[PDB]
DNA sequence: TTTCGTGCCAATTT
DNA sequence: ATTGGCACGAAA
């Protein structure tokens, strides 16, 4: 019988990576939203007011989520 | 006299016992076969021939048309063997066969000819077989297996007691066609007979008698004798017999002539049947009481009434008896039926059976044959008509009928292939006779009861299989009218029968790639028979029987090969002088022995033949005229071996190999080898790896220069010449004038192999052996193969050995290996593999192999070449790009996003992808070939157009050769015609080439333009496309060569069945070394040769020992220059040692230089030849020894490398013959921490392909429970396996420095739940 | 994890409960196979009622 | 996603059994609501149930009733019941085992240097194996910053990345594992060494429970992750745990081989040796003298021996005495711990008498000195074996001169038997045992006269006269020390091999009379083939 | 009308 | 092939 194979795609990659990260679950939760949001190509199809939405607590500014994008982005592969 | 080739290294050789019979070619078995089925044959039978006859001629229903084969024909291969497997071809020809339709008309006697049609049709492509009994399928060789099946005709047998519990005999009869359905006939507890029809309900005996138009009387005809009943007025007198009576009991008064022979209640002895013999007593009268059970055997109608009194088979009764005898009767017919010797067991049968006609039947037999159906009588006969009586549905072949009519004890041979009433008669009556005491069972372990069958019965039972089918829808599309436009072109068509064969020569369970990794392997398998296959048996159901070792495998099947494991007994090979019958049963080859002496005529006898002879063994001692010395010889006569005397003896052995195969025959001293241990050494010698340069065995049997020369990985002279060019890729022979065809330039072209893939991924290599302007003859060597030396088979290394335990390090078949052998590349290895990158055609645009991989780097690209192929030689490693592709990615719309990158950075790096080839990780290597495969109509990049100016280059030198020769006899010729005129003596020296006359010109034009059209014939296909696939555009396939060394871990063996695994590569100076400072090469510990009793492997290292003596004193005589005298007396010293050998070597009729050349070659040690059977003894070995200054005992000084001081015993030293085999560890290791998992179960992969895991079985699991680990199994369960949160977690725990898990729940136990709720079944956890 | 489900447009016996040996139907119904496959597989009739 | 598609070259997606099966019943169930609903005649919707029942059979456990649907290819497509049972099945395949991460293979070398406690591991091995712990203590100590830092310096194998491993494989046990595994034996707990190469090392005393030779046999190895898994395996799956059989309770850690030949080797005494008659002060001067070459291992002397014994409250106390011994028991006499007497070395010591000097230290003293008196048997046999310079060779298979007189006699018999059996005297069945009686008797003499030539040698005496001592053949100490060989196989080297069976059980009268020293004809080696092919097929079989 | 035997089917085989 | 349960047929 046949079941295949699980391969890794980019955004395998950069939850992996995240996993590996000493964040807190308020931004571990922020690299989920914004890792969500990347296409192939590598960049974000959202604009940050969407994300800091989508989280959906009131006690987060976008300054935080800024601070979580701009770790994100020293990930493997830069850019 | 001795061959240029062998005449350059003489091997000295120990046999006694001259030769009679030379050893056959080895792969007789599969030409043979082959050519069964291919030639064309005047009789009906035997390949094509038979298949087209038995099927054609084909006529419809309406009988109106029909269609007449005639003949058929097979093409010529479009490409070569080589061209075959450098494009990845099958090697086959086309089949036309020459058919021919008639019209018949209507309203007229017969069949009026209206018409007749007659053309040749296409039937498809047949494989042919090379001339080393190959196949090339898909650019690859392939072998098939001969099978050794069970042959067709009836067998008798029984069951030991097993099936009841009272330990009662059954005895069975079945009948086997070789097409058709079995018949059964058997017996039961309560001795009735029976019979059964394809493996069915049992049915009554008679139920077949009855369909087969048989009345009860006549049956009681046929299986009893009849007794007459005379009614001479008074209480039935009786006409007695007296051998009826023998061991029977007088139940009444017996009385004749007033003399009371025997009286009531004494038994009749043989004394009483004597006198009653002699006094030929007759009349006996007898009570009515004595026909209380007494059978009447026909019916018996009153005249007056005229109905029936009484059936036919039934008990007689007094008030019967008063009938019978008060209605006018006084003849009467019963039936004897004794209890000791004739059993009455039809008649039971009969009172058994339920039917009493010819009707019913045939009813029964339909109901059981189909249920569930009602009967009709017409489908009832035509199912009992074809049954066993149609030539289309049953066919007993001419062995199985020659089989039973040899069971049957008949005299003709031949015959029908259907049976009759007559043989079911007969075989019911032995079956009766094997029942009442007189017979007996057969055997079916043996070999004149099982049947060889090779490739082209196979092929030819394929064939007819299509041929059927082609001919069924024949008859389907025969039935519409169109007669007077159709052709037998469109009436068939070839896809069923070339599907059928082609299925048949690739998929086939007995067509199998061919074992490569040395001449010996090749050779072995092509030999190699298998009771296994469509039609065979079963590993899982074979039984014990069927696995041993049976006397008529006597020089035919060998008893010491076999694999070990679920196949053994059922895998053979078979023996040097071994054949095969007409009928497909082997035989092997005896000398006669007339008048007391064994003459020179071979006879070859089969298994049937063998056992009415008394045959001598082969080791028996004879004179010079050939008269037995003993008188009592050991000889085997009926499947046992005794003592005869001289005069009893009717045949003999013609060697001492016949009993052997070739792998067993090539192990010296092999009779002081025990025989599990020459069955390992035997399995083992056929899997070694071919090193860097061969080197001879120096100890052998003589076997090797046949191996080597019989496989085809040899290049060997076709006609003899003289070596007119020589080069490391080609030779060139000029042929002998004698030998020359009228007409031609006459030269022998051979294009050596080089550095090519094996199937097992290793090297195949050729390198000449001979030099410039040297004489060959026909048959000799020119060029050696892989695992060959100088035309002799070279599986290994000499090593020089030691027997002592060093430190433990040679512990339980550890090794020690000096680092000098590694230095040395004694034991390094080529191994090439290949990959291939498909470019392919898709909806976006077709994918390009091409340069501009836009992503990568500079760097990266660097060994690419401007067609983004890798340069030829470049070093590359894991994660090298070896061709670069791109797959296009198409979208229309351009967002502004897009529209700036292709700004930025050019439109070129937008819409592809990356799928270029890259070499897998772990695997490096030198790029030494590359091809490339492109469609028809594609246009070819610079690459291909390189590599095919490469192939056209060769083929114009080649042609350029032949045509400058032609071209200088005609010049020659054109001289010695234009010198006889004008006689310009420097005229023409001065002048050009240019120059009855015109017609040498005509000559030199015609010749010049015929080359021409040679030439562009071959450009033509050289530049041919290729047809690959469907969406297919280019294919390319790069090769990687690489070099393995030796090390700890690596599996080594020697040809005794001892192997083990290297531990340790020890530095020189630890070595143990003698009073000469020479060090050993590897260390083995003598603890394993006593319970191995693997006692060769000691002679064998003594005599290896001597030899290299004795190449020591040539090489010491070599380097201080002496007279050839003082050499060719010492040379000759050699080899006359022996106690009366058969070899005679006469140095007298060698020259100088023959004797330098010798000495040169011997100068490293001189080769020794002892057979199986037949080798040296211990006292020559001692002899030769001693001519070398060795010790005798073999034994001498060893010190320690590490201390220098003295070991306290002598150790035995000296050389033996060592073999790499196809276990490296290099792939063998193999470890993962994370990789990949499969979608459904979310488990680890396995394999070293893909980065996969090891499996953690019930067994390993049980291993943990009785630790009580519970932990460490939890782990194992959970967080390793199918846990996709736990491995996550636990992978941070342990990055972060945590050692704890979060066990969870696995997968796979979902998986079950929901595959169970899909069965309808509600399950559930709860709580 | 997501199931589906097909409504079959006649009824149709389970398997497993009526080919194994200890047919579970044939017990509970007290006939015997045979004639319980008959019907099923549109061989025979079987009166209700 | 249980019953995926599959992805092929060329874009070919094909099909899967239970879609198959799931696509005859939609088509098969969507025919008959049709029909249902166009009210078709009852001859066709028959049919049509039918065939819907059918398919829903073959849905469900295709082949249990009537004729299993095939494929392409002629094959049965498998159903959820396939998927469910067998030993292909989930249970079977997928819960009950299943393979695992953090694991390896590799084939078995011998380690003769190793610790009972200790195994080689490679390192090419160990870097996969332990890749997280060495991610996580390259982080630790700012070696690398981020987690792909550390992985590209693992990717390029750096010169730090080794001292991180030989750091974190510093005190964690690592499984091994043979299959088959057939008893709790089979997997046991190592620590590991790095060493170079491709192959893995063993310990010698461990082969015997794994039931392992050097020869291509393969193990794997398992990493514990958690603290409990270590645990578990320093304190119940370690070798030095494992030293009595479960099963009996007899010791698993016997030597063999090497080590029994060269302690029995030192261990014995010749008659007239270099250096005999001679006082010693203690072990350590009978080690120098024979260092010195002044006196040979087997010379008999006087040795000052102290050995301690266990008192009543369980102290020791030491005694000194002058004893007999031999220079090898002295130097083997620094090996024993203080708690045994030394009688126990004072002998030949063959296999049992090693094993029961290892069973008497594992009883009188403990494990830990049991298994450090175990590593020292084993060096010390090695040493010795590889200095004794033990051979093999052909002179060494010595032939009795009476063999072929005994031969002869046995031949005479059985003649007169058959010509008194050609004269009608007796049956065949009582022939036929009497031929086999008289053989076998032939062959008894003949062991019997091959062993006593063999079990003896003269040597010269101090003043010259001559003494009969056990003889020091190669072959025969291999087989009187228990090492390797017993009684018949030196039968079979020497004698001759005697009466064989045929396949069905019945033995051949005529016997094979030769040796293997001497060669065989061909029909004896065909016959002694059915006894070697129905061994090795029941062994295949069982 | 009960009771034991015989033929058939289903399970198993690293 | 081998073993065991189940329906069937012949006999007490
Ligand atoms: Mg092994």
């Amino acid at each position: 019988v046949y079941q295949g194979e699980t391969t890794q795609t980019l955004q395998d990659y950069l939850m992996w990576q995240v996993e590996l990260t000493p964040f807190s679950d308020t931004d571990r939760a922020i690299a989920t939203s914004i890792v969500d949001a990347v296409d192939e190509t590598g960049y974000l199809t959202v604009p940050l007011e969407d994300i800091l939405e989508s989280i959906g607590d009131e006690e987060i500014d976008i300054d935080e989520v800024e601070a979580v994008l701009k770790r994100i982005q020293r990930f493997d592969p830069v850019g | 006299v001795y061959s240029y080739t062998e005449k350059k290294r003489i091997r000295k050789d120990f046999g006694k016992r001259p030769q009679v019979l030379d050893v056959p070619y080895l792969l007789s078995i599969q030409l043979d076969s082959f050519q069964k089925f291919i030639e064309q044959d005047p009789e009906g039978q035997y390949g094509l021939e038979a298949a087209f006859r038995s099927v054609f001629p084909i006529q419809s229903y309406s009988g109106n048309s029909e269609l007449q084969y005639v003949s058929y024909r097979l093409g010529e291969p479009v490409f070569d063997v080589q061209e075959c497997q450098i494009r990845g071809v099958t090697y086959s020809a086309p089949l036309r066969v020459k058919l021919r339709l008639v019209i018949y008309e209507r309203e007229a006697p017969e069949g009026t000819v209206k018409d007749i049609k007659e053309q040749e049709v296409y039937m498809g492509e047949i494989p042919l077989m090379t001339d080393n009994g190959t196949f090339v399928i898909n650019g690859t060789e392939r072998v098939i297996v001969s099978q050794l099946h069970r042959s067709p005709g009836v067998f008798f047998d029984s069951d030991k007691g097993k099936t009841h519990s009272s330990g009662k005999v059954l005895y069975n009869a079945r009948i086997i066609p070789y097409r058709g359905s079995w018949l059964d006939f058997e017996f039961d507890p309560k001795d009735n007979l029976f019979v059964r029809i394809d493996r069915r309900r049992k049915l009554p005996a008679t139920i077949i008698l009855r369909a087969l138009n048989y009345t009860t009387e006549q049956i009681l005809d046929l299986f009893f004798e009849k007794v007459i009943f005379e009614i001479r007025d008074n209480k039935l007198q009786m006409e007695l017999v007296p051998e009826r009576l023998r061991g029977e009991t007088a139940s009444f008064d017996i009385e004749a002539n007033g003399k009371v022979y025997v009286e009531k209640g004494r038994r009749i002895t043989a004394r009483h049947i004597r006198q009653l013999e002699k006094d030929d007593v007759k009349l006996i009268e007898v009570p009515v009481e004595y026909i209380a059970g007494k059978v009447v055997a026909k019916d018996y109608i009153d005249e007056s009434t005229g109905e029936l009194i009484c059936a036919a088979n039934m008990e007689l009764s007094l008030d019967l008896l008063a009938k019978l005898s008060q209605s006018g009767h006084k003849r009467i017919e019963t039936l004897f039926t004794n209890d000791l010797d004739h059993g009455p067991y039809i008649s039971e049968t009969l009172r058994v059976d339920p039917t009493n006609d010819r009707l019913s039947a045939l009813v029964e037999i339909y109901r059981m044959m189909r249920p569930g159906e009602p009967p009709t009588r017409e489908a009832a006969e035509s199912l009992f008509e074809n049954l066993f009586f149609s030539e289309d549905r049953y066919d007993l072949s001419a062995v199985g009928r020659m089989k039973f009519n040899r069971s049957l004890l008949r005299e003709e041979i031949e015959g029908s292939g259907i049976l009759s009433k007559d043989d079911i008669i007969d075989v019911m009556k032995k079956l009766i006779d094997i029942r009442n005491g007189k017979g007996e069972v057969d055997d079916i372990d043996h070999l004149g009861n099982r049947r060889i069958r090779s490739v082209g019965e196979m092929a030819e039972n394929q064939f007819r299989v299509g041929l059927v089918r082609v001919e069924r829808a024949v008859k389907e599309r025969l039935s519409l009218g169109d007669l007077d436009t159709l052709m037998p072109q469109d009436m068939i068509n070839a896809k069923p029968i070339s599907a059928a064969v082609k299925e048949f020569f690739g998929s086939s369970q007995l067509s199998q790639f061919m074992d490569q990794n040395n001449p010996l392997s090749e050779i072995t398998h092509k030999r190699r028979i298998s009771a296994l296959g469509p039609g065979g048996l079963t590993r899982e159901r074979a039984g014990f029987e069927v696995r041993d070792v049976h006397p008529t495998h006597y020089g035919r099947v060998c008893p010491i090969e076999t694999p070990e494991g679920p196949n053994i007994g059922l895998i053979n090979s078979l023996s040097v002088y071994a054949q095969t019958n007409e009928y497909g049963f082997l035989e092997t080859p005896y000398r006669k022995v007339t008048d007391g002496v064994v003459t020179d005529e071979i006879h070859y006898l089969s298994a049937i033949e063998e056992g009415n002879y008394v045959i001598a063994q082969a080791n028996s001692n004879l004179d010079e005229e050939g008269h037995f010395v003993e008188d009592l010889v050991t000889c085997r006569s009926k499947g046992e071996s005794s003592l005869f005397s001289r005069d009893q003896v009717d045949y003999m052995d013609v060697s001492t190999q016949q009993v052997v195969s070739v792998g067993a025959s090539l192990i010296p001293f092999l009779e002081h080898d025990d025989a599990n241990r020459a069955l390992m050494g035997a399995n083992m010698q056929r899997q070694a790896v071919p090193t860097l340069r061969a080197d001879k065995p120096l100890v052998g049997t003589g076997m090797e220069r046949a191996v080597a020369v019989d496989s085809g990985v040899t290049a060997v002279a076709k006609r003899g010449g003289v070596v007119q060019y020589v080069d490391a890729s080609r030779i060139v022979i000029k042929v002998n004038e004698d030998e020359m065809y009228p007409g031609e330039a006459g030269i022998d072209i051979y294009n050596l192999t080089k550095y090519t893939r094996s199937n097992q991924n290793t090297c195949i290599n050729q390198m000449p052996c001979v030099s410039l302007g040297e004489p060959v003859e026909r048959g000799d060597v020119l060029a050696d193969g892989p695992s060959t030396d100088l035309g002799e088979l070279a599986l290994g290394q000499n090593m020089r050995v030691a027997f002592m335990p060093w430190n433990g390090y040679n512990f339980e078949d550890s090794i020690l290996v000096s680092e000098r052998v590694v230095q040395e590349d004694r034991f390094t290895t080529i191994h090439i593999q290949e990959l291939a990158c498909v470019s392919r055609d898709t909806k976006l645009g077709p994918e390009e192999i091409t340069a501009d991989i836009p992503n990568v780097g500079e760097a990266a690209l660097s060994k690419l070449d401007e067609s983004g192929i890798v340069y030829i030689g470049a070093e590359v490693t894991g994660g090298d790009i070896l061709v670069g592709k791109v797959t296009p990615k198409g979208e229309t719309q351009l967002t502004p996003e897009e529209k700036l990158l292709r700004a930025i950075f050019g439109e070129k790096a937008s819409d592809v992808k990356d799928s270029s080839l890259r070499v897998p990780n772990g695997v490096s290597g030198t790029v030494i070939d590359v091809q490339v495969f492109t469609r028809d109509g594609v246009e070819k990049d610079k690459r291909a157009l390189e590599i095919e100016e490469m192939q056209l280059k060769q083929a114009k030198k080649d042609l350029s050769e032949e045509l400058q020769i032609l071209e200088a006899g005609l010049f020659s010729r054109i001289r010695a015609v234009l010198v006889a005129g004008g006689v310009e003596a420097e005229k023409l020296d001065k002048l050009p080439r240019d120059r009855q006359l015109e017609q040498l010109a005509e000559q030199y034009d015609e010749l010049k333009h015929e080359f021409e059209k040679k030439l562009e014939a071959k450009r033509r296909k050289i530049t041919q496309g290729d047809d690959l696939a469907p969406g297919v555009l280019k294919i390319v396939k790069v090769y990687l060569a690489v070099k393995r060394r030796i090390q700890p871990g690596d599996k080594m063996a020697g040809r005794h069945g001892n192997k083990g695994v290297i531990s340790k590569i020890n530095p020189i100076e630890d070595m143990p070394y003698d009073e000469n400072g020479t060090p050993v090469d590897i260390v083995l510990n003598p603890l394993g040769v006593p319970s191995r009793m693997n006692i060769g492997q000691i002679l064998e290292t003594h005599l290896g020992m001597a030899a290299k003596g004795i190449g020591d004193k040539i090489n010491a005589m070599l380097k201080q220059q002496q007279e050839v005298a003082k050499l060719r007396e010492f040379i000759q010293r050699a080899y006359d040692l022996g106690a009366d050998v058969r070899q005679k070597v006469d140095l007298s009729t060698f020259s100088d230089e023959e004797v330098m050349r010798l000495a040169e070659n011997l100068r490293k040690g001189m080769p020794i030849a002892t057979p199986v059977f037949d080798g040296a003894k211990e006292a020559e070995i001692k002899e030769l020894l001693k001519l070398g200054d060795l010790p005798t005992s073999g034994q001498i000084r060893l010190y320690d490398g590490r201390t220098g001081e003295q070991f306290e015993r002598p150790v035995t030293v000296g050389y033996m013959y060592m073999l790499k085999l196809n276990h490296l560890v290099d792939d063998k290791m193999h470890a993962r921490s994370t990789g990949s998992y499969s979608l459904v179960t979310q488990q680890p992969l396995g394999g070293k392909a893909q980065f996969g895991g090891q499996r953690f079985g019930e067994m390993e699991v049980w291993a943990l429970e009785a630790y009580g680990a519970a932990y460490t199994l939890q782990e194992m369960l959970t967080v390793k396996s199918d846990d996709v949160n736990g491995r996550t977690k636990m992978y941070k725990n342990i990055v972060d420095g945590n050692h704890q898990m979060e066990p969870g729940m696995p997968e796979s136990f979902n998986v079950l739940l929901k595959e169970i709720r899909s069965l309808g079944i509600n399950i559930e956890l709860e709580d | 994890e997501r199931m589906g489900h097909i409504e079959l447009a006649s009824p149709t016996a389970h398997i497993w409960f009526l080919k194994s040996l200890p047919s579970r139907i044939g017990l509970l119904l007290d006939m015997p196979l045979r004639d319980i496959e008959r019907v099923l597989y549109f061989e025979s009739y079987v009166v209700i009622e | 996603d249980l019953r995926p598609l599959v992805p092929l070259d060329g874009g070919r997606f094909a099909t899967s059994d239970l879609n198959d099966l799931y696509r005859r019943v939609i088509n098969r169930n969507n025919r008959l609501k049709r029909l249902l609903d166009l009210a078709a005649p009852d001859i066709i919707v028959r049919n049509e149930k039918r065939m819907l029942q059918e398919a829903v059979d073959a849905l469900l456990d295709n082949g249990r009733r009537g004729r299993a649907i095939t494929g392409s290819n002629k094959r049965p497509l498998k159903s959820l019941a396939d998927m469910i049972k067998g030993k292909q099945g989930r249970f079977r395949q997928n819960l009950l085992g299943k393979r695992v991460d953090y694991s390896g293979r590799s084939v078995i070398t011998v380690g003769p240097y190793l610790r009972l406690h200790q195994c080689g591991l490679p390192k090419k091995m160990a870097l996969e194996l332990f890749k997280p712990f060495i991610y996580g203590k390259l982080e630790l100590r700012g070696l690398a910053t981020t987690i792909k830092a550390a992985k590209k310096m693992v990717e390029r194998e750096e010169a730090v990345v080794w001292d991180i491993l030989d750091e974190v494989i510093r005190e964690h046990p690592v499984l091994l594992n043979r299959a088959p595994t057939l008893h709790r034996l089979g997997i046991q707990a190592f620590e590991p060494v790095l060493i170079e190469g491709k192959a893995i090392q063993l310990h010698p005393l461990v082969c015997a429970a794994y039931n392992a030779d050097f020869d291509g046999d393969q193990m794997a190895v398992h990493v514990p992750l958690t603290l409990e898994a270590q645990l578990e395996a320093r304190a119940l799956m370690m070798s030095t745990n494992n030293i009595l059989s479960p099963a009996n309770g007899e010791p698993i850690i016997v030597p063999s081989q090497d080590v029994v030949l060269g302690l029995y080797y030192m261990t014995r005494d010749c008659v007239n040796a270099k250096g005999e008659g001679m006082v010693l002060t203690g072990p350590k001067e009978a080690e120098r003298l024979y260092r010195s070459g002044l006196a040979s291992l087997h010379a008999r002397v006087k040795v000052r021996i102290t050995e301690y014994e266990k008192d009543a409250n369980g102290e020791l106390v030491a005694k000194t005495s002058l004893k007999d011994t031999t220079v090898g028991r002295a130097i083997l006499w620094m090996i024993v711990p203080k708690g045994l007497p030394y009688s126990i070395v004072n002998q030949a010591l063959g296999k049992k008498a090693i094993s029961k000097m290892l069973n008497t230290c594992y009883r009188i003293l403990g494990l830990k000195p049991t298994v450090i008196f175990a590593d020292q048997i084993m060096y010390t046999g090695f040493a010795y074996a590889a200095r004794s310079g033990a051979s093999v060779g052909i002179d060494d298979m010595v032939i009795p001169e009476k063999k072929h007189e005994i031969i002869s006699e046995a031949e005479a018999e059985v003649a007169e038997i058959q010509e008194q059996f050609q004269s009608g005297l007796v049956t065949a069945g009582e022939r036929y045992n009497k031929v086999i009686d008289i053989w076998a008797a032939a062959n008894d003499r003949v062991s019997k006269a091959m062993m006593d030539n063999l079990q003896t040698e003269t040597v010269i005496n101090r003043d010259g006269q001559e003494e009969k001592q056990v003889s020091f053949n190669s072959i025969y100490m291999m087989a009187d020390s228990g090492a390797r060989g017993s009684a018949a196989q030196i039968r079979q080297l020497a004698g001759m091999r005697g009466l064989m069976a045929k396949p069905d059980g019945s033995i051949i009268e005529t016997p094979i009379t030769a040796n293997f020293r001497e060669g065989l004809n061909v029909l004896q080696y065909f016959i002694s083939t059915h006894g070697a092919r129905k061994g090795l097929a029941d062994t295949a079989l069982k």
